[PDB]
C-alpha cells in the first residue's frame, strides 16, 4: 500500500516541491548533519585501512572529501525528510477538520466521577 | 570478451531493469522484462566453463517461464478489461498468476531451487550482479500492483522463504550458496510487508542491497569461496576479516546495527494492522540467519585457522585493483541505525 | 471455403496417385530387395547418428533476420500515412540496424563454416 | 467465453505442462516453449480483432519478435551443452545442487 | 549410498556361480580348490573365456599376465579381494 | 452451430499441441508444432486476420527448419520415438487427448465454469462486428501504425535484436 | 480447500462427534496427499508400485492422526460438558501425536508430537476464542 | 630505496590533490550559500522579518 | 600457557561439500579450485560413408 505515491499536485522526480521552501531549513549545527559527517570521516579511515596505509594520516584531502561529501547529501536529505512529515501533518489536520463526526470531543470526567476498580496487593 | 561488448551488455541489462521501471504498457514491461533476459545470459558465461553453462541454462529455463506465465496473465487481463494500463489488475485468476510468475523471477519459495545452484555456478561479479541488480524489476512491478495483490498467498510465499533461507542456509561450506539462501530469506522478508507498506519493501530493498555489495565486493578483495579459503584471509588481511565480521553481524540484525532497521520496521508496520502471529514467526526464522553467519564469523575471524607456507609469498605484495565504492558500503552496512526517521523521503 | 475445396481437390488427387502407384503393380518384396541403399556395400552405422552442422551458427541468425522480414513487410501500407518523415527514419533505423548486425557478425567471422 | 477461447487456453495450458515435465531431450522443452508463445500469439490476436482495437494490431508481431530472440538464446545454449557432453539430456546438467 | 562393503565370502559366491554357469565344468565336481587344467580337464583356450567371465562379473580387466597364472577359483578369488582391497 | 469450422480448428490445434508436448522426439514435435501454426493461420484467417496468420504461418515455418537441422545434428538417438513407440509417450498423448474430450463435453453439454468462467458454446460467429465501411482493412492500417504511432517499439525491437546477434555470438564462442 | 475447512467448522464443538471426525479425516488425508506429491516429485521413488505405496503411507498416517484428533476432540468436548475450552483441543493434539508416535513406531516421536501438536492445538482455539489473525488484512 | 618505480613518487600527485580540495571547497561554498538563501526564503515567506 | 586455535582436525570439518553429511551426500564431492571440471571424452564419432563402387 502506498500512503503518498499518489498525492493531487506531486511532481514525479523533483525530490524538493516549491511548497518546502516555506519550512525553516535544518541548521548547519544539526547533529544528524555532524552523525553524517563523523560517517564520512569513518568512511575515510576505512578507506585508509583497507589500502594499507596510516588509518589517520594519509589522505587529508580524501578525508575532507568525505566528509564535505555525506555532509552535502545530507543536507538535502534531511530537508526531504522534513518536508514529508510536515506534509502528513498537513494532511492529517486537515482530514481531522474536514470530517468532525469520526473525531468527536466527548465530555471530560473528573477522577473523582470515574469508577477505578482497585486491585489489593497481597 | 571484449570489453566494448561487456559494457553493452551490462547497460541493456539496466535498460530492460528501467524500461521495466518507466513504462505504464503492460507491453513494455514485457519487452523490458526479455531484454534483461537476454543481455543477462551472456554476463553468466563470461568465464567459460561446464558449470557456467550449466547455470545459463538453469537461469534461462526459469526465467523463460516465467517471462510465458506473466505474458498470459497481462492477456487474461486484456481479455476481462481491455486495459493496457499496470492498475489494479481487474481479474483475479490473472492476478495470480501474475504473482507467482514474479514469484518465479524472483526466486521466492517453493520456486527457489535455482538461485543456489545458478549462484554458485557463476562468478562472484556475476554473483553480485544476481542478487543484487536483478531484483529491482519484479518488485517495482509487485510494488505497482500491491492494491490487488491476495494477501494469503504472498504471505505464504514469503514466510515459506524465510524457512527456506534459514534452513537452507544451515547446511552450506560453499560461499555462494551461503549468500544465496541469505537473498532468498531477505526477499522472503521484503514480499511480507508488501502488501502493507510499500515503503518499508523499498527501504530493506536498499538496506539488503547495500549489505550485500559489502559482503560481495569484500569476498572478491580476499579471492575466496569456500569456508575453508577463506580461513585464510586473516594471516593476509586481518582487516579484511574485520570488516567482514561485522558486516556478517549486521546481517544478521543484531542493534545497533543498520541490518536490524529494516526487520524492526517491518514489525511494527505489521503490528499497526492485527498481525501478531507472523512477526514473531519470521524473527525467530531469522534466528537461524544469524547461526549461520556467526559460524562464518567464527571460521574466518574470531579463531585463526592454520595457514600454510605459501603465503609467505604473498606476504609481499599488494592488491592491484582497488574497488573505490567498499568503505563507503561497509559503513552504510553498519553505522546508519541512528538516522532511521530519514525513510520518510522514500515515500 | 472456396481455398479448402481446392486444398481437398489437391491433396485427394495425389493420395489417389499414391493408391494407385501401390496397389496397381506386382509386388515382389523380400529382404535383399529393401535393404538400405550404399553404393553395393553394407552400411557401416546407422543412418540416425548425430551428423555434424557446421553452419549452426548462420542458422541461429536466420531465425532472427527472419523476424526483421516480418517487421517489414508492412511498409507498403506505412508509405501512406501523413508523417512520412517519421515513418521514412523508421523504415531506415530498422534497416541500417539490420545492416549493422550483418556487417558485426560478418566481422568476426561469424559467416565462416566451422571445420 | 466462447469455445475457441477455452480451447486456445487449454492449449496454452497443455504445452506449460509439457515444459514443466522432462523427458531426455533438452529440445523437446525448447518446442514446448514456442508453442506458448504460437498459443499466446492467436489468443492475443484473437482478442485484438474481436474489439476491434487497432493499433493493438501490431503488439502480436512484437511478442513473435521477442519469441525468435528466446529460441535463438535457447538453442545458443543447447549447442553449447551438446558440444560439453555430445547429448543434449537434462541428466548431465547435475553438477550444482541444492 | 553407494554398493554394500563387498567382502571375500559375496566373492567367492559370485565366482562359484560364474564357475558353474560355464558349460564345460560339472557343478558337483567342482570345488573352490579345483584346478582348471588338471581337476577340471580345462584346456588353455578355456581358462582365457574363464577369466573373461570373470572380467564380466565383476566389471575390471585382468590382465594377460596376472590373470593366466590364476589356475583355480582360490586364486580368483584372492586376486579379486587383493585389487579391490577387501580385507573381510 | 454453423458449420463448427472454427470449432474444428480450434481443437485441430489443441491435438497437435498435444503432440508436440508429450514429447515423442524433435523430428515429431517439429510436425506437430506446424500442423498447429497452420490451423493457427486458419483459426485466425476465419476472424479476418489474413496478415496476422500468414505471417505466423511463415514465421513458424523458417523456425522449425532450423530447429529440423538442430534435431539432426543434435538431438538424435538409434531409435527415434514415436506416440505409440513408448508407454510414457503414448499415455501423455492419450490423456491429452482424453483431458481435451473431457473439456469439450463438459462445456458443451452443460454450461459451467471449468476455471476461469462459463461458456455455452452458439459458436463464436454470435459475437461478431456486422460493421460497414471502408476502402482499408483495419487490421492492415493498425499494423502500418507501427512506423508512425510505434517509434518507441521499432527502437527496442531492433535494439534487441541486434543485441540478439551480440548475444549468440558471445555465448557461442566456448574457449 | 476451505470448503472442507468450512465442514469441519461450521458443526458445533460438542455435537454430532462422528462428523467432526469425518471432516477432520478428509482435512488429513487432503494434506497427506499433498505431502507425498510433493515428496514423489522432489525423491523419485524408483518404481511405480513403490510410489503408490509411500502415497498410501503418508496418506494413511495423516488422515488417522485428524481421526484420532478429531474424534477425541469433539468426545472430550461432549463429555466435560465445556466447549470453548482449549484443554480440548490439547488432548486431542496429544492424542494426535501419540498416533503418529505409534505410526512411525518411535516412543520420542510419539512424545514429542503429543507435547508439540498438543500446544499447537490449543493455541489454535485461544486463536479462534480471541480472534487471532494469522493473515491479517491491510487496515492502514 | 624500492626496487622498481612505486609510481606514487616522494611528491604527491599534485593535480589529483588540487581537483580534491578544489571540489570540497567548491562543495562547503556552495552549501554555506544555499543555507544562506533558504533561510531568507523561510523568512520572507512566513514574513518573520 | 596458551589459548587454544584450530588446528587440522577442527578445520577439516568445513572442507566437505556439505555440512552435516549423510549417507546420500557422503559422496558429494566439493567443487575443484577454479570452478573447471575436467573434459569428458565425450568422441562424436565421424560418419562413415561407401563411396562407390556403384
Ligand atoms: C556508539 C558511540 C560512538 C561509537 C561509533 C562506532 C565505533 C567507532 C567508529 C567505528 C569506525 C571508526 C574507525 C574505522 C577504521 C578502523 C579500521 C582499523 O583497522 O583501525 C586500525 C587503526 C590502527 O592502524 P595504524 O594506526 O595505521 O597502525 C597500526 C597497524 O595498522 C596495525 O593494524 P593491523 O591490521 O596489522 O592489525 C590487525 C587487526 C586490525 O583489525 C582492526 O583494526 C579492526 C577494526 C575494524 C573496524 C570496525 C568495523 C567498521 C565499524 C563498525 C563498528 C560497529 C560499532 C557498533 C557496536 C558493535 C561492535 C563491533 O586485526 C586483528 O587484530 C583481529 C582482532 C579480532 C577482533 C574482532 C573485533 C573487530 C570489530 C570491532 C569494531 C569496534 C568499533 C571500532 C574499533 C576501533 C577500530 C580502530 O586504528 C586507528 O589508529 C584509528 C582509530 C582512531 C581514529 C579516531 C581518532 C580521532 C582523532 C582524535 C581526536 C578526537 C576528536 C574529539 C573532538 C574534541 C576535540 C578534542
Ligand atoms: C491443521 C490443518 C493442516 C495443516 C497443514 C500444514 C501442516 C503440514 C504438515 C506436513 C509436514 C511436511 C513435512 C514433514 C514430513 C517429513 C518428510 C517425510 O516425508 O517424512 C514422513 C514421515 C515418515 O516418512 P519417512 O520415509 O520415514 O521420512 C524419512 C525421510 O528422511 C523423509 O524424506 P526426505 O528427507 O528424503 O525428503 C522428502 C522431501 C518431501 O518434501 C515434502 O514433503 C514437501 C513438504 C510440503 C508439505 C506441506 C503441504 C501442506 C499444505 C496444506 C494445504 C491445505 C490442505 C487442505 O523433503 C524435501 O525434499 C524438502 C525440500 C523442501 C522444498 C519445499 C517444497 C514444498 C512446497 C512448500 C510447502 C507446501 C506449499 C503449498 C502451497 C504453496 C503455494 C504458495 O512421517 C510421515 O509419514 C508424515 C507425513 C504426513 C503427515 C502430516 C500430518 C498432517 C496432520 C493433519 C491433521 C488434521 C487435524 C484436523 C484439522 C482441523
Ligand atoms: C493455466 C495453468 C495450469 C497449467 C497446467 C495444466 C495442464 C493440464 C494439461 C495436461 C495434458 C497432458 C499433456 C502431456 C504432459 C507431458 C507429460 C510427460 O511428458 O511426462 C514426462 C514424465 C517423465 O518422462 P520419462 O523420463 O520419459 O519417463 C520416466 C518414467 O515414466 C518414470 O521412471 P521411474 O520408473 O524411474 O519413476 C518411478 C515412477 C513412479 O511414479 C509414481 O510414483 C506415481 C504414483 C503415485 C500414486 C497415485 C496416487 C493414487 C491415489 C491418488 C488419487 C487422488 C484423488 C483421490 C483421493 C484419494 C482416494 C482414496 O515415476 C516417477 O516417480 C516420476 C514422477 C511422476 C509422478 C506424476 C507427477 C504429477 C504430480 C505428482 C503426483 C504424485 C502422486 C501423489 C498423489 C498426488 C495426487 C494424485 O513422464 C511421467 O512422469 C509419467 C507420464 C505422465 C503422462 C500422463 C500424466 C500427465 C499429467 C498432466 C496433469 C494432470
Ligand atoms: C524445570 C525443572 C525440570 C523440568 C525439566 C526436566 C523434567 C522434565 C523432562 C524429563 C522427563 C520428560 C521425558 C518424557 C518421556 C521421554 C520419552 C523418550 O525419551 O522417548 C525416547 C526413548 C527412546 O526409546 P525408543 O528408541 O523409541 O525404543 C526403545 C525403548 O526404550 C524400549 O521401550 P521398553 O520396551 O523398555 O518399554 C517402554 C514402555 C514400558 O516401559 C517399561 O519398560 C517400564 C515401565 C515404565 C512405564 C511407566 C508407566 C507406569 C508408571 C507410572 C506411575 C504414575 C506416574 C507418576 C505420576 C504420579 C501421580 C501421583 O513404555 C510405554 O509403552 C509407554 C506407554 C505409556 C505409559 C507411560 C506414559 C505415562 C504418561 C504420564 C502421565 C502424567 C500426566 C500428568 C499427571 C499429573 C500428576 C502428577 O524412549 C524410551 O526409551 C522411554 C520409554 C518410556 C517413556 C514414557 C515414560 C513417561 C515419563 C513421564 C512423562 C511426563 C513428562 C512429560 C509431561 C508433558 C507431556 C504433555
Ligand atoms: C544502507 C543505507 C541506505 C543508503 C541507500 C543509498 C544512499 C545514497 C544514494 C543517493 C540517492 C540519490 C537520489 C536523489 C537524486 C534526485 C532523484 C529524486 O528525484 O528521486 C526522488 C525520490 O527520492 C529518493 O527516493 C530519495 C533517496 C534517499 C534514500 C535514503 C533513505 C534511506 C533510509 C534511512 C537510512 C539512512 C540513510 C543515510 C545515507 C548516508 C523522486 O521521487 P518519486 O519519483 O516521486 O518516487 C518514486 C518511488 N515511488 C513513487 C514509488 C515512491
Ligand atoms: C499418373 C498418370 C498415370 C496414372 C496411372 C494409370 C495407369 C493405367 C494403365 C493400365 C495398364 C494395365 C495395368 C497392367 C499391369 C498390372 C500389374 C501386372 O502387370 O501384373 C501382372 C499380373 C501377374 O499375375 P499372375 O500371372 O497371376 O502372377 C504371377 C506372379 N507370381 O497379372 C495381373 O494381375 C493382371 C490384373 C489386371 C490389373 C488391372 C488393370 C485394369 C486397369 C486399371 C487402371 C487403373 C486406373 C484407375
Ligand atoms: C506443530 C509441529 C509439531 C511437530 C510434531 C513432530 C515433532 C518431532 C520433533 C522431535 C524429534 C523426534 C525424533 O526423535 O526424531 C525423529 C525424526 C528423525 O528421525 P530419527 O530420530 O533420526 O530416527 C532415528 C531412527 N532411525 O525427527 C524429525 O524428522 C523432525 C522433523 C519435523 C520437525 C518439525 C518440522 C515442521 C516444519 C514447519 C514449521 C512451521
Ligand atoms: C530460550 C527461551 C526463551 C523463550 C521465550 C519465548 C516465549 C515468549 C512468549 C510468547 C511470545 C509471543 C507473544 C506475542 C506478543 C504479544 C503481543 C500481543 O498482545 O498480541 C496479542 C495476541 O496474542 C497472540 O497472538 C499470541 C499467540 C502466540 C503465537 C506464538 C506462540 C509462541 C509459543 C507459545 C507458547 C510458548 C510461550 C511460553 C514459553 C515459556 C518459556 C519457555 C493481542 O493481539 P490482538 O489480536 O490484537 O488481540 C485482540 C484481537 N484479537
Ligand atoms: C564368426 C566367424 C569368424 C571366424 C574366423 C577367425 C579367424 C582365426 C584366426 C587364427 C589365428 C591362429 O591361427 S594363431 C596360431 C595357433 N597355433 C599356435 O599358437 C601353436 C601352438 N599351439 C598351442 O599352443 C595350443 O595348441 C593352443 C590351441 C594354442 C592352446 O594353447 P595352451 O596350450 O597355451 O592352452
Amino acid at each position: 500500500m502506498t500512503m503518498m505515491s499518489g498525492r493531487p499536485g506531486r511532481v514525479p522526480l523533483q525530490f524538493l516541491p516549491n511548497e518546502a521552501r516555506s519550512l525553516p531549513p535544518p541548521k548547519l549545527t544539526d547533529p544528524r548533519l555532524v552523525y553524517m559527517g563523523f560517517l564520512g570521516y569513518c568512511s575515510g579511515l576505512i578507506d585508509n585501512a583497507i589500502r594499507r596505509r596510516p588509518v589517520v594520516s594519509a589522505g587529508l584531502h580524501r578525508q575532507l572529501l568525505y566528509v564535505t561529501s555525506f555532509v552535502f547529501f545530507g543536507y538535502y536529505l534531511l530537508k526531504r525528510q522534513d518536508y514529508m512529515y510536515a506534509l502528513r501533518d498537513h494532511d492529517m489536520f486537515a482530514y481531522v477538520k474536514s470530517h468532525p463526526e469520526d473525531f468527536p470531543e466527548k465530555d471530560k470526567k473528573t477522577y473523582g466521577e470515574i469508577l477505578e476498580e482497585f486491585h489489593p496487593v497481597r | 570478451m571484449n570489453p566494448i561488448i561487456y559494457t553493452t551488455l551490462i547497460m541493456t541489462v539496466m535498460s530492460g531493469t528501467m524500461l521495466v521501471m518507466i513504462s505504464s504498457h503492460w507491453l513494455l514491461i514485457w519487452i523490458g522484462f526479455e531484454m534483461n533476459l537476454l543481455a543477462m545470459i551472456p554476463v553468466l558465461m563470461k568465464n567459460f566453463n561446464p558449470r557456467a553453462t550449466e547455470a545459463a541454462t538453469k537461469y534461462f529455463l526459469t526465467q523463460a517461464t516465467a517471462s510465458m506465465m506473466l505474458m498470459m496473465a497481462i492477456i487474461i487481463n486484456l481479455l476481462y478489461s481491455g486495459q493496457w494500463t499496470i492498475t489494479k489488475m481487474f481479474n483475479p485468476v490473472a492476478m495470480t498468476m501474475m504473482t507467482m510468475a514474479l514469484a518465479m523471477k524472483l526466486g521466492l519459495s517453493p520456486f527457489h531451487f535455482w538461485v543456489p545452484e545458478v549462484t554458485q555456478g557463476i562468478s562472484l561479479q556475476a554473483g553480485l550482479l544476481l542478487l543484487t541488480w536483478q531484483k529491482l524489476a519484479p518488485l517495482s512491478v509487485l510494488c505497482q500492483i500491491s492494491q490487488s495483490i491476495n494477501p494469503n498467498l504472498m504471505l505464504t510465499m514469503a514466510m515459506l522463504s524465510i524457512l527456506i533461507g534459514g534452513w537452507g542456509g544451515l547446511n552450506q561450506t560453499q560461499l555462494r550458496k551461503i549468500m544465496a539462501y541469505s537473498s532468498i530469506a531477505h526477499m522472503g522478508w521484503m514480499t511480507a510487508v508488501l502488501p502493507y507498506n510499500t515503503t518499508m519493501t523499498i527501504l530493506n530493498l536498499l538496506i539488503y542491497i547495500t549489505m550485500t555489495l559489502a559482503m560481495f565486493m569484500l569476498l572478491i578483495h580476499s579471492s575466496a569461496t569456500t569456508t575453508l579459503s577463506l580461513s585464510h584471509t586473516w594471516n593476509k588481511m586481518p582487516v579484511i576479516t574485520s570488516l567482514m565480521m561485522v558486516t556478517l553481524l549486521s546481517m544478521g540484525g543484531l542493534p545497533p546495527l543498520s541490518g536490524f532497521m529494516p526487520k524492526w520496521m517491518i514489525i511494527q508496520e505489521m503490528t499497526k494492522n492485527e498481525s501478531i502471529i507472523m512477526p514473531t514467526l519470521m524473527a525467530m526464522t531469522a534466528l537461524l540467519n544469524l547461526y549461520f553467519y556467526m559460524r562464518l564469523a567464527y571460521s574466518s575471524s574470531l579463531t585463526m585457522f592454520p595457514s600454510t607456507n605459501n603465503m609467505k609469498m604473498k606476504w609481499q605484495f599488494e592488491h592491484t585493483k582497488q574497488m573505490k565504492l567498499l568503505p563507503t558500503m561497509i559503513v552504510l552496512s553498519t553505522l546508519v541505525l541512528p538516522m532511521t526517521p530519514a525513510l520518510s523521503s522514500l515515500n | 471455403m472456396n481455398i479448402m475445396l481446392t486444398l481437398l481437390t489437391n491433396v485427394t488427387l495425389a493420395s489417389l496417385l499414391v493408391l494407385i502407384a501401390f496397389w496397381l503393380p506386382q509386388l515382389n518384396a523380400y529382404s535383399e530387395k529393401t535393404s538400405p541403399y550404399e553404393c553395393g556395400f553394407d552400411p557401416m552405422g546407422s543412418a540416425r547418428l548425430p551428423f555434424s552442422m557446421k553452419f549452426f551458427l548462420v542458422a541461429i541468425t536466420f531465425l532472427l533476420f527472419d523476424l526483421e522480414i516480418a517487421l517489414l513487410l508492412p511498409l507498403p501500407w506505412a508509405s501512406q500515412t501523413n508523417n512520412l518523415k517519421t515513418m521514412l527514419t523508421m523504415a531506415l533505423f530498422l534497416l541500417i540496424l539490420l545492416a549493422a548486425s550483418l556487417a558485426y557478425e560478418w566481422t568476426q567471422k561469424g559467416l565462416e563454416w566451422a571445420e | 467465453m466462447p469455445l475457441v477461447y477455452m480451447n486456445i487456453i487449454m492449449a496454452f495450458a497443455i504445452a506449460l505442462a509439457g515444459l514443466l515435465m522432462y523427458r531426455s531431450h533438452l529440445m523437446s522443452s525448447l518446442l514446448c516453449l514456442e508453442g506458448m508463445m504460437l498459443s499466446l500469439f492467436i489468443m492475443s490476436t484473437l482478442i485484438i480483432l474481436n474489439t476491434h482495437f487497432t493499433l493493438a494490431n501490431m503488439m502480436p508481431i512484437i511478442l513473435l519478435v521477442f519469441a525468435a530472440c528466446e529460441a535463438a538464446l535457447g538453442l545458443s545454449l543447447l549447442v553449447m551443452v551438446s558440444n560439453t557432453y555430445g547429448t543434449d539430456y537434462v541428466q548431465n546438467l547435475n553438477l550444482l545442487q541444492c | 549410498s553407494d554398493a554394500p562393503p563387498l567382502t571375500l565370502e559375496a566373492i567367492k559366491d559370485r565366482v562359484l556361480y560364474v564357475l558353474k554357469l560355464y558349460d564345460k565344468i560339472d557343478p558337483e565336481k567342482l570345488s573352490v580348490n579345483s584346478h582348471f587344467m588338471k581337476d577340471l580337464g580345462l584346456d588353455s583356450l578355456d581358462q582365457v573365456e574363464i577369466i573373461m567371465a570373470m572380467e564380466d562379473e565383476f566389471g575390471f580387466e585382468i590382465p594377460d599376465i596376472d590373470a593366466e597364472k590364476l589356475m583355480c577359483p582360490q586364486e580368483i578369488v584372492d586376486y579379486i579381494a587383493d585389487k579391490k582391497d577387501v580385507y573381510e | 452451430m454453423t458449420m463448427y469450422i472454427a470449432f474444428i480448428l480450434s481443437t485441430i490445434f489443441v491435438i497437435g499441441f498435444v503432440g508436440f508436448s508429450s514429447k515423442p522426439s524433435p523430428i515429431y514435435g517439429g510436425l506437430g508444432l506446424i500442423v498447429s501454426g497452420g490451423v493457427g493461420c486458419g483459426i485466425v484467417l476465419n476472424f479476418g486476420g489474413s496478415f496476422l496468420g500468414l505471417m505466423v504461418f511463415l514465421i513458424y515455418l523458417g523456425g522449425m527448419l532450423v530447429v529440423f537441422g538442430y534435431t539432426t545434428a543434435m538431438a538424435t538417438e538409434m531409435y527415434p520415438e514415436v506416440w505409440v513407440s513408448n508407454k510414457t509417450v503414448f499415455g501423455a498423448f492419450v490423456s491429452g487427448l482424453m483431458m481435451e474430450f473431457c473439456m469439450v463435453y463438459y462445456a458443451l453439454k452443460e454450461e459451467e465454469v471449468e476455471i476461469i468462467f462459463k461458456f455455452n458454446g452458439l459458436g463464436d460467429w454470435v459475437i461478431y462486428d456486422t460493421g460497414d465501411s471502408g476502402f482499408f482493412s483495419e487490421e492492415a492500417m493498425g499494423i502500418a501504425a507501427l512506423y508512425s504511432y510505434g517509434t518507441w517499439l521499432v527502437i527496442v525491437t531492433g535494439w534487441s535484436l541486434l543485441i540478439g546477434v551480440v548475444v549468440i555470438m558471445e555465448i557461442t564462442r566456448g574457449n | 480447500a476451505k470448503t472442507l475447512l468450512h465442514k469441519y467448522s461450521d458443526i458445533p464443538e460438542g455435537t454430532e462427534c462422528h462428523r467432526k471426525a469425518y471432516a477432520s479425516t478428509s482435512i488429513g488425508g487432503a494434506t497427506g496427499l499433498i505431502v507425498s506429491a510433493y515428496s514423489i516429485a522432489l525423491k523419485p521413488p524408483a518404481s511405480f508400485l513403490e510410489g503408490v505405496a509411500r502415497t498410501g503411507r503418508y496418506t494413511f498416517t495423516s488422515a488417522a492422526i485428524g481421526a484420532i484428533f478429531g474424534l477425541t476432540s469433539c468426545i472430550s468436548a461432549q463429555v466435560r460438558e465445556k466447549p470453548d475450552d482449549p484443554l480440548n483441543y490439547f488432548i486431542g493434539g496429544c492424542a494426535g501425536g501419540l498416533t503418529l508416535g505409534a505410526r512411525t513406531r518411535s516412543y520420542g516421536i510419539g512424545a514429542a508430537a503429543c507435547a508439540y501438536m498438543g500446544l499447537t492445538a490449543a493455541l489454535v482455539k485461544m486463536g479462534q476464542l480471541e480472534g487471532w489473525q494469522v493473515f491479517a488484512e491491510p487496515k492502514v | 630505496k624500492f626496487y622498481i618505480r612505486e609510481p606514487p613518487h616522494g611528491s604527491p600527485d599534485w593535480l589529483k590533490v588540487g581537483l580534491t580540495l578544489g571540489t570540497s571547497v567548491f562543495l562547503w561554498i556552495y552549501l554555506i550559500k544555499q543555507h544562506k538563501e533558504d533561510v531568507l526564503e523561510y523568512k520572507r515567506r512566513n514574513g518573520l522579518e | 600457557a596458551r589459548q587454544w586455535q584450530p588446528d587440522v582436525e577442527w578445520a577439516e570439518q568445513f572442507g566437505g561439500a556439505v555440512m552435516y553429511p549423510t549417507k546420500e551426500t557422503a559422496h558429494w564431492k566439493p567443487p575443484p579450485w577454479n570452478d573447471v571440471d575436467p573434459p569428458k571424452d565425450t568422441l562424436v564419432s565421424n560418419l562413415t560413408l561407401n563411396f562407390g563402387p556403384q
